């Protein structure tokens, strides 16, 4: 069934899961022709494929050779995807395949499904969370290979990094999700909070900075209201 | 002309002859229905008058041998059995028509709707959805399950359905998912119709056969199949051109036989919509379409 904010915790139970979200694997901008009308120029982008338990991430490059000569590319889109993570569950040995997959947008379920057939045990689930993942691409690290990349690619991150050696899968969950809401929200800002001071950096082998315990309270503290200021923002409450 | 003989009718029940139906009272000398067209499958069908859940009956064809109703008062329902004494039988039935006890099948002339319901229904193919290979007639009722519905108990009273599921291996070929998942003419012409069915008349055969089955019964697992071969077609684009005009005559004669007063539950909205307005085939039921804009708008 689908997952919601009841049912949250089973995110950090010992059952394999992966989220997939798609919203970044079709990326364009739209420009004026000559004549003045409009086109699109695809760029590259990315499969986000993420254990919440562990962290690891599998980000699947989707250089923009993949649609050359189709059409239909929005709904192309769904369908690599669901091939490119059915290859990826057949490369993992046997007791590394998911037991699920939570797709974060509903029209991934269809494509997923008739991808997955070989594999009748590994359900397929939608959510109700609004989870933030297309933002993603906010975080330089991923949105620096994306953009490089020349060919079909697929980049392995832990995306807490060592966070798990001083808290726990759920707590750093919630840390990664507010991280990605506040970058959603208003990129710049949330980007001045993280770099703000020179002298914490981010490790080569990791994509957020090196915060103690007690920085990252107040780096948190800080995205909770940078969030909270976006909202009354939005709707002027 | 064909006579079905009743023995008795020792309780209140109406009785239906394919599209034509009639009212008997408990004990009422009613003993049969004569002139039935040789040439078509036929259905008799019954509810009680105190039941009106059950809704039941025997598909038959006169042609393969003398057959007539009995009511049971142990098992409380009219059985349908056969006569292997031809002279027997012709006897029963010169009796009861000089008494003149027996309704005649009530057809119009000008009038093809059977045939046309019926076109495809063979009789074998109706002994094989409803296996009880020791009688010629087939008993189906409201409450009958289908072999796709029982996957997801007891087997012997199973409507052996042909399953269609588009989202299984059978439906999608390793390599060609997203091009067979949108256009299932794979599914249509190599696995159902040359595989399975052989060719589309047999096809339309269960098709008409489902229909009707959800129609008289209210079978529910039967309206499931009918619009699932529907479906079928709709979605593959690439159909023979006979198919589709047959197909829209099939349509169109269910269509405008249903009790208008049942549109809401023998009707799945989602399938009539994606096929007569979405679908690869949306351009060629023109009938069909017509028809069920003029009697359904509600539901489109």
């Amino acid at each position: 069934g689908a997952m919601n904010s009841s049912n949250y915790a089973e995110l950090f139970n010992n059952d394999i899961k992966l989220f997939v979200d798609d919203t970044n694997v079709y990326r364009v901008t739209v420009h004026k022709t000559f004549e003045g009308n409009v086109a699109t120029k695809a760029i590259n982008g990315c499969i986000f494929t993420l254990n919440p338990k562990t962290g690891h991430l599998f980000l699947k490059i989707i250089h923009t050779s993949v649609w050359a000569g189709q059409k239909r590319l929005s709904q192309l889109a769904k369908w690599k995807t669901a091939e490119e993570v059915s290859a990826l569950v057949r490369s993992l040995p046997k007791e590394e395949q998911p037991k699920q997959i939570i797709v974060t947008r509903k029209a991934m379920l269809d494509p997923l499904e008739v991808h997955m057939l070989d594999f009748p045990n590994i359900a397929i689930r939608p959510t109700e969370l609004r989870l933030p993942f297309s933002a993603a691409m906010s975080i330089d690290k991923l949105s620096d290979v994306v953009m490089k990349a020349t060919e079909p690619q697929m980049v392995l991150f832990n995306i807490y990094d060592d966070w798990l050696d001083r808290i726990s899968s759920y707590t750093a969950f919630s840390r990664l999700t507010l991280l990605l809401r506040a970058l959603k929200t208003n990129e710049e800002s949330a980007k001045m909070i993280l770099l703000s001071d020179p002298t914490i950096t981010i490790k080569s082998y990791h994509l957020w900075p090196s915060f103690t315990d007690e920085q990252w309270i107040t780096i948190e503290s800080q995205m909770r209201d940078l969030i909270l200021t976006e909202y009354g923002r939005k709707y002027n409450v | 002309m064909n006579t079905v003989p009743f023995t008795s009718a020792p309780i209140e029940v109406t009785i239906g002859i394919d599209q034509y139906s009639f009212n008997v009272k408990e004990n009422q000398p009613f003993h049969g229905i004569k002139d039935i067209p040789i040439g078509h499958v036929h259905v008799i069908h019954f509810q009680h008058a105190d039941n009106s859940s059950m809704r039941y009956g025997y598909w038959f064809d006169c042609r393969m041998g003398n057959f007539y109703i009995q009511y049971d008062p142990k098992d409380g329902l009219y059985k349908m059995m056969e006569e292997r004494d031809g002279a027997k039988f012709e006897n029963i039935v010169h009796n009861f028509k000089e008494r003149q006890m027996m309704v005649s099948y009530p057809k119009i002339d000008e009038d093809d709707t059977w045939y046309n319901l019926t076109e495809f229904v063979q009789m074998d193919k109706i002994r094989k959805i409803v296996r009880k290979d020791e009688n010629q007639f087939s008993y189906v009722d409201s409450s009958m399950t289908t072999v796709q519905e029982n996957e997801l108990s007891d087997p012997a009273h199973s409507l052996n359905y042909t399953v269609i599921n588009f989202k299984s291996r059978e439906a999608i070929r390793p390599g060609h998912e997203m091009e067979d998942f949108l256009d299932k003419s794979y599914y249509l012409n190599t696995v159902m119709l040359q595989g399975i069915f052989k060719n589309s008349s047999n096809y339309f055969g269960e098709l008409q056969f489902a229909f009707l089955n959800a129609m008289f019964f209210g079978n529910y697992g039967s309206s499931l199949q009918w619009h699932a071969m529907i479906e079928l077609i709709c979605s593959s684009a690439t159909v023979p051109k006979h198919m589709l005009d047959k197909l829209d005559e099939i349509l169109y004669y269910q269509i405008k036989t249903l009790p208008e007063q049942y549109s809401d539950i023998l009707l799945n909205e989602r399938v009539w919509n994606i096929c007569l307005y979405s679908s690869f085939q949306k351009n060629s039921l023109h009938n069909t379409e017509k028809i069920m804009e003029n009697k359904y708008p509600e539901l489109l």
